[PDB]
């Protein structure tokens, strides 16, 4: 589903 | 009326509440990068939500407050995702965990 779900952070590549 | 003067909130995909009913007649399931928020109850425990498409997986997607600014997405002081949309749009983000890797460089930008 499309809910929500803690998490993100700058795409900043790869690692 | 909602922080003028204050985060992003222009990111495209920040739109700015679009209303949760139509982020189902927004990305049900266009594609991944879709990025997309509404916002709504979840307030206290969430930055401005969020919804995109995990691949096709769909997880609920969702940004996170701590100082201020966003959270997970390192609360260090980071409440401007516009700088990689350009620095960072193609690599992944799967940093320690495949939580997003799924572009976010193709914005709903309200249809």
């Amino acid at each position: 589903e499309e809910e929500y779900m803690p998490m993100e952070d700058l795409y900043l590549d790869i690692l | 009326g909602m922080n003028n003067n204050m985060s992003l909130q222009d990111a495209e995909w920040y739109w700015g509440d679009i209303s949760r009913e139509e982020v189902n007649e927004k990305l049900r399931d266009t594609a991944d990068g879709t990025f997309l928020v509404r916002d709504a109850s979840t307030k206290m425990h969430g930055d401005y939500t969020l919804t995109l498409r995990k691949g096709g997986n769909n997880k609920s997607i969702k940004i996170f407050h701590r100082d201020g600014k966003y959270g997970f997405s390192d609360p260090l002081t980071f409440n401007s995702v516009v700088e990689l949309i350009n620095h960072y749009r193609n690599e992944s983000l799967a940093q320690y965990n495949p939580k997003l890797d799924v572009k976010l460089l193709y914005p709903v930008s309200k249809y």
